[PDB]
């Protein structure tokens, strides 16, 4: 939702740690929850049990990807020291993009997951930074 | 209080493999010699330390005939001087830490011999207090108190001494302020670690005998073990 | 046949470093009990040099040890080769506890109570070193744990004034600490063979667990050359830190003659004490808070007891692994709060610290070998 | 392979030999060491030190 | 417990070679770097998960440090 | 017993050994020459 | 004999965060002046500028000796 | 429920590493008297494929080397075959503490 | 004989006769800045002669009685009111408080 | 059975003070070894407590043994104890070596 996005958007990025990574587990949880409402509604899982463990698993990775993206990013913004550079969101986009694989138990689906999610985590900090307006303008 | 933390600065023997600058070194004695050695005091160098560091043989004989000593018993018995050769550590200039204490304001200054060393924080410490004076925002500074911000409580009971009556370095060097206050960091780190030429070289020969002999060794063990790691098991039962 | 074994001390030796059977898939983890042992013979032969150019007097001390960095050819390096040994004493030291609490070689009552009794020896040489160089953090530190022991009451404050030798630190305490840092290392060699004695007894435990009767291998010449391969990485270490950098562990406190007046705000004593200092501090109790430390290392002893699994293990157990890797940062992070000053958020993360160093102690291991016990149709 | 073969079987065949021979090799190399460690120490520095300093005074 | 009255045991062959033969180091480049991936894959996680933690109660730690230290009045 | 047969090690050997025709005599001495080679430079290391 | 510290500390942080917190240092300074024996004495600002220009002061002087 | 518990004991059964070196239930148990008689008390062949395992599990943990895909031993194909033995040995010892107490 | 030699080595460990042997002293006492301690060294110990402010015997007065965990009155531990002179050392574990 | 029999230590005082066979012959000739043992752990304990009360400085060294047996407590029976048992402890040195050859124990 927008109130968690704007409590991780909050936060200067910057040294003011693991709220970061709380933040992005909320972002997770809300995405598992999104996949899972959708996976559950279409599939019968049959039984119920086993779709408990369908949406668990799914909320989990999500998780653990939010879990994994914001201790990266805040280490490696303390690491490098400088705050702007979308860098250290390309490297902590390729590691939730591993991890994302490892919980997958792959190889190649955590390479191409590491350069997507490392170009877009890059291209979501570079449109915060250099300013890309949300959804909208909706003038003329 | 608020703390304050001084940069690291690019020194001479920052280096791992680095030496120290011996010519820095003699002028660092003599600025040591001119204006510092009247409160402080760095009694366990003695002259004959300086022998391969910073003078010869017959300039540290003038050097150290210079002051008198008082040495101990004769036919009287009591009070006679000494010029001295060599042997004589340097002639502690207050004979009493309360007559030190009561000559300033207070507050004796500490000896020389480990202060690059033993003020958790080395020589960018020592330069950066003896370079960084400055003015008060609104502090008390109770009569016998400087402001210099690269101290504890940034009260300071010595008269800051760096740039009153640059002291004519006799090599021919121009007296400005932090090329003085450099050479005598580096004089005092050279107090403080009367070895550490010796040391990095006998480290040149370690790493060197280490790049050498731990491949040997190494290999003799990964030789003898390498039965082990290439033994083969099979099952014979009836 | 051969005097090897005929011969009434090559019986000894041959049957303790030629023909011991041996666990045969070691890990990098058993070095360190000949590391300690090369460790502890270095710093007797440092110590005893160091013992012939060194003079107790409570005004001579400081300026006799720097008479030694100075007007001692090579003495500065057997200076810092003591202390950096120690250093590395204590290093190789809790290497070789966690392995032998990790791989369950605690199920050997005698030699553990054995090593816990050489861990007092070692810690009790290693203060009162500590304290002989007459340095200024060495003088407070003297008050401040001596005064520790004298929390015990009716039969021990009056012990401590004894054992100062009047009501301060003076010259029979510098004495009475020289003659004890000196004595300590042979009882403690002495119960170094007896701790070996009863090992060979036994025999050691491989990183399964598994009895291995089938796979004995002669400790000729394999590990002989590993423990001098071993032996050699950690002379390189050593000289690492006496050529290149003695000031990663020293103390700036150390480095000033005990003017008594000052007391200087930098009041922790070096790394090994660090995470002992940590414990004691975070109770707002003197005899609650050396009863505390007493009670962690008599914890230590009292670690077979709970012990409840049935593999004896701990490559095989997983949660319990988390739970010892958890152990292993709340030292660590007793270490790190020990070396620090006091205000608020330290306080509070002290206090965490310690309960739950005893909480995963003494609860969490046990439950977790009971739940993976239970977990294995057991 | 054939000079690791002739020095096997000049100098390894015996025991006595082979002592002499890493005494030999020994004091060769100490005293080859000091050379290269002394000019690479030298070579590292070269306008630090005193030797050649306090002989250009 | 000297070396020969250990155990009971049948139906077992060891083979070996010489020491000399087997070369020193067999693939060393080849097997070992593959073989420390496995073994660094197979461990970090019930190794590194705590040490984060602990990295992060350090950042925490110097940080309300600091800013306990810090007073900001305004008069 | 009869059907005792060796599980090969022709990719732990060294080449001078591998073939399966050659004399073994050139390619022993050598080899030992090679290995108290190694020990004799760790010798020299150790006494220096 | 012209000492070279006047020089790179002229020089180096002139325009600069260093003199964003010069201009905080002033703000606290009138706060100071516009109080009768306050607490808040502005030296923290001094502290943590001098602190970022003597970071400028270790990149750039020892060329100049 | 029970349907659950079996993927928990798979996953610990993964998760715990003895699959990986051939290893079974009753080859990792540790040892009192007790467990050494009931050692003593098997049969041959079984004890002969015992200590086969064993040593082959500590070879491959002395190179280090974990078995490939295909010997990693199955859940559920294993023998819980120590537990009358060690179940007789419990009752033995608890019938000496019980009796002569 | 054992309890005996027991005894006699324990004496043997005990101090020296001059280390029991103890002085009294006498301090000057309006040396002293306001609001600031001075430190005379005897038995062994420091020795705290330190000059209360008139402001610090009003902040005697406002300490109060059962919140201070070792509860006294400042009349119980002092004779003069703005000149106090105790022992140099703290009590719990040998520190010197600054 | 019994500890003293199965405990790896009791097992080398059972075979060096207990089971050791002694011989029904020897007299007070053959006390000396004993003596000596305990000799020499006394003068270790003497000489521990003067190492607590030592300081050796050359100039100081003098005063020092006289402040041990002055103003230390018991110091002067605990340097007499050394000094004279280092006597005795020759003397019983003596006795052990004039055993071991007129009794022609030397074939060893
Ligand atoms: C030093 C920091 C840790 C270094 C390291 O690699 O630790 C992990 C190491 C291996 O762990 P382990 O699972 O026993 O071995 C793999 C086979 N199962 O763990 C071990 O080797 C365990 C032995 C050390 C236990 C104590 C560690 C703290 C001291
Ligand atoms: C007499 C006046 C001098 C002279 C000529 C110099 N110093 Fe300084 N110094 C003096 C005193 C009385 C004190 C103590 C003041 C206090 O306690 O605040 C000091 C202090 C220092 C320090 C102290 C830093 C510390 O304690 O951590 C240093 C490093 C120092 N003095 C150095 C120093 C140098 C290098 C001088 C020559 C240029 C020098 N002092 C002159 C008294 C005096
Ligand atoms: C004084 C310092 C110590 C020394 C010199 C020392 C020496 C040794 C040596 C030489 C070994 C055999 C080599 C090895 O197994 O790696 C060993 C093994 C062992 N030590 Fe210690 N030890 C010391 C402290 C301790 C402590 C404090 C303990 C804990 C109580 C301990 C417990 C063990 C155990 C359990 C083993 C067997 C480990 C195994 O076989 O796997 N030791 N020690
Ligand atoms: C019996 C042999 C030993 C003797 C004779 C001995 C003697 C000394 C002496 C004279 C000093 C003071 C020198 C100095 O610190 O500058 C010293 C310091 C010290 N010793 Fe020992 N020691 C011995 C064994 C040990 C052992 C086994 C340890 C523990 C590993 C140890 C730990 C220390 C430490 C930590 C210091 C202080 C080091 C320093 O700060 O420089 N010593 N020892
Ligand atoms: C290891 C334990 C020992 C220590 C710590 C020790 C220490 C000392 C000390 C500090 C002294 C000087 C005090 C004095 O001279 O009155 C001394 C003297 C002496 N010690 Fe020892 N000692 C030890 C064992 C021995 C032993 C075993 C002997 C031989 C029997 C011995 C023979 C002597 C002698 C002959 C003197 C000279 C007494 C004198 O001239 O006043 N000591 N010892
Ligand atoms: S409060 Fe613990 S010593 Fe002062």
């Amino acid at each position: 939702a927008k109130t968690l996005l704007h409590q991780y958007w909050d936060i200067p990025e910057g040294t003011e740690c693991h709220r970061k990574t709380y933040a992005a587990t909320s972002i997770g949880g809300a995405s598992g929850l999104v996949v899972s409402a959708y996976s559950v509604a279409l599939k019968t899982p049959t039984s119920f049990l086993e779709g408990v463990a369908r949406t668990g698993r799914y909320t989990f990775t999500a998780a653990a990807i939010g879990a994994i993206f914001g201790l990266t990013s805040c280490i490696s913004a303390q690491v490098r020291e400088k705050p702007d550079d979308p860098l250290n969101y390309l490297i902590g986009g390729c590691a939730g993009g591993l991890t994302l694989g490892a919980r997958t138990r792959s190889y190649g689906i955590g390479a191409a997951a590491c350069a997507y999610m490392g170009l877009t985590a890059a291209l979501v900090k570079m449109g915060q930074l250099e300013g890309w307006k949300v959804f909208a303008e909706p003038k003329v | 209080d608020l703390e304050l933390h001084p940069p690291s600065y690019p020194w001479s023997h920052r280096g791992l493999l680095s030496s120290l600058d011996h010519t820095s070194i003699r002028r660092g004695f003599q600025v040591y010699k001119q204006v510092c050695s009247s409160c402080h005091s760095m009694d366990y160098v003695a002259y004959r330390h300086l022998v391969g560091v910073c003078y010869t043989e017959d300039e540290a004989k003038a050097l150290a005939e210079e002051v008198e000593v008082q040495d101990g018993p004769n036919e009287d018995g009591e009070m006679f001087m000494r010029p001295g050769k060599l042997s004589d550590y340097f002639p502690k200039p207050y004979p009493n830490p309360e007559a030190a204490r009561a000559a300033n304001n207070g507050a004796l200054p500490p000896d020389l011999s480990y202060i690059v060393r033993a003020r958790h924080g080395g020589e960018d410490y020592v330069f950066s207090l003896l370079t960084g004076y400055c003015e008060p925002p609104r502090v008390s500074l109770r009569e016998g108190l400087y402001f210099n911000p690269y101290f504890p409580g940034q009260a300071i009971g010595m008269a800051p001494p760096i740039y009153n009556e640059v002291l004519e370095f006799d090599d021919g060097t121009p007296a400005t302020m932090s090329q003085v206050a450099k050479d005598v960091c580096t004089f005092l780190r050279w107090a403080a670690e009367p070895e550490h030429d010796h040391r990095k070289r006998m480290g040149l020969k370690m790493l060197l005998m280490m790049g050498l002999l731990l491949p040997l060794v190494y290999a003799m063990k990964r030789h003898k073990w390498s039965v082990l790691k290439s033994r083969k098991l099979a099952y014979r039962p009836p | 046949i051969n005097i090897r074994k005929t011969h009434p001390l090559m019986k000894i030796v041959n049957n303790a470093f030629i023909d011991l059977p041996a666990p045969s898939n070691i890990s990098s983890w058993w070095n360190f009990g000949s590391l300690l042992g090369i460790c502890l013979i270095l710093q007797i032969l440092t110590g005893l040099f160091l013992a012939m150019h060194y003079t107790p007097d409570t005004t001579t001390a400081f300026s006799s040890v720097t008479h030694i960095c100075r007007d001692v050819n090579y003495g500065w390096i057997i200076r810092y080769m003591h202390a950096n040994g120690a250093s590395m004493f204590f290093i190789c030291l809790f290497m070789h506890v966690g392995r032998g609490l990790y791989y369950g070689s605690y199920t050997f009552l005698e030699t553990w109570n054995i090593g816990v009794i050489l861990l007092f020896a070692t810690m009790a040489t290693a203060f009162m070193g500590y304290v002989l160089p007459w340095g200024q953090m060495s003088f407070w530190g003297a008050t401040v744990i001596t005064n520790l022991l004298s929390a015990i009451p009716y039969i021990g404050t009056n012990l401590v004034e004894w054992i100062w030798g009047g009501f301060s630190v003076d010259k029979a305490t510098l004495t009475r600490f020289f003659a004890f840092h000196f004595i300590f290392p042979f009882i403690i060699a002495a119960l170094a063979m007896v701790h070996l004695l009863f090992l060979h007894e036994t025999g050691s435990n491989n990183p399964t667990g598994i009895p291995s009767d089938t796979d004995k291998i002669p400790f000729h010449p394999y590990y002989t050359i590993k423990d001098i391969l071993g032996a050699i990485l950690l002379i390189l270490i050593l000289m690492l830190l006496v050529l290149f950098t003695p000031d990663l562990l020293g103390d700036p406190d150390n480095y000033t003659p005990a003017n008594p007046l000052n007391t200087p705000p930098h009041i922790k004593p070096e790394w090994y004490f660090l995470f002992a200092y940590a414990i004691l501090r975070s109770i707002p109790n003197k005899l609650g808070g050396v009863l505390a430390l007493v009670l962690s290392i008599l914890v230590l002893v009292i670690m077979p007891l709970l012990h409840t699994s049935k593999q004896r293990s701990m490559m095989f157990r997983p949660i319990s692994q988390c739970m010892f890797w958890i152990l292993v940062a709340d030292l660590l992070t007793l270490t790190w709060i020990g070396g620090q000053p006091v205000e608020h958020p330290y306080i509070i993360i002290g206090q965490l610290a310690s309960i739950m160093y005893f909480l995963i102690i003494l609860v969490m291991m046990p439950v977790a070998s009971i739940i993976e016990n239970n977990l294995l149709k057991w | 392979p054939t000079l690791t073969a002739r020095l096997y079987s000049l100098l390894f065949r015996r025991t006595s030999t082979f002592a002499l021979t890493i005494v030999v090799g020994a004091l060769f190399f100490e005293r080859a060491f000091d050379q290269g460690a002394d000019a690479i120490y030298e070579h590292i520095n070269e306008g630090k030190l005193w030797k050649h300093i306090k002989h250009k005074y | 417990r000297q070396f020969g009255h250990l155990t009971r045991v049948r139906h077992v062959i060891t083979y070996s070679l010489s020491p000399f033969e087997q070369r020193a180091f067999p693939h060393y480049f080849s097997k070992g770097i593959p073989n420390v991936l496995r073994r660094t894959r197979a461990c970090i996680l019930r190794v590194a998960p705590p040490f984060v933690v602990f990295y992060l109660v350090y950042t925490w730690g110097t940080q309300e440090f600091e800013k306990s230290k810090r007073k900001n009045p305004a008069a | 017993h009869t059907d005792i047969k060796v599980p090969d090690f022709s990719d732990y050997r060294r080449p001078e050994v591998l073939d399966s025709t050659k004399s073994s005599k050139e390619s022993s001495e050598a080899r030992k020459g090679f290995s108290y080679l190694i020990t004799a430079t760790t010798t020299v290391g150790v006494a220096y | 004999l012209v000492d070279p510290l006047t020089t790179v500390r002229e020089q180096c942080e002139q325009l600069e965060k260093c003199v964003k917190a010069r201009e905080r240092l002033e703000l606290c300074d009138e706060r100071v002046s516009s109080r009768s024996q306050t607490e808040e004495d502005c030296t923290e600002e001094l502290f943590d500028f001098l602190h970022a220009r003597d970071h400028c002061v270790a990149h750039k002087l020892f060329n100049s000796l | 429920s029970s349907k659950w518990l079996e993927g928990i004991r798979k996953w610990y059964y993964n998760a715990a590493g003895f699959n990986k070196l051939g290893l079974m239930r009753d080859d990792t148990i540790h040892e009192n008297d007790d467990v050494k008689e009931a050692i003593r008390r098997l049969p041959e062949n079984l004890y002969n494929d015992r200590v086969f395992r064993i040593k082959r599990a500590l070879d491959l943990s002395m190179r280090q080397q974990i078995l490939p895909k295909e010997q990693w031993t199955k859940y559920e194909e294993d023998k819980f075959y120590l537990e009358p033995y060690l179940k007789e040995v419990i009752r033995e010892r608890k019938e000496r503490e019980e009796w002569t107490k | 004989a054992a309890k005996n030699v027991v005894s006699q080595f324990v004496s043997s460990m005990s101090a020296s006769a001059d280390v029991l042997a103890m002085s009294k002293i006498e301090i000057k006492l309006s040396d002293i800045p306001e609001g600031k301690n001075m430190a005379f060294k005897w038995r062994g110990k420091p020795l705290f002669v330190r000059h209360r402010t008139k402001k610090e015997i009003d902040q005697e007065a406002a300490v109060e009685v059962s919140q201070l965990r070792d509860p006294q009155h400042d009349l119980e531990r002092v004779k003069k009111p703005e000149w106090v002179i105790l022992i140099g050392v703290c009590t719990h574990l040998g520190c010197v408080p600054i």
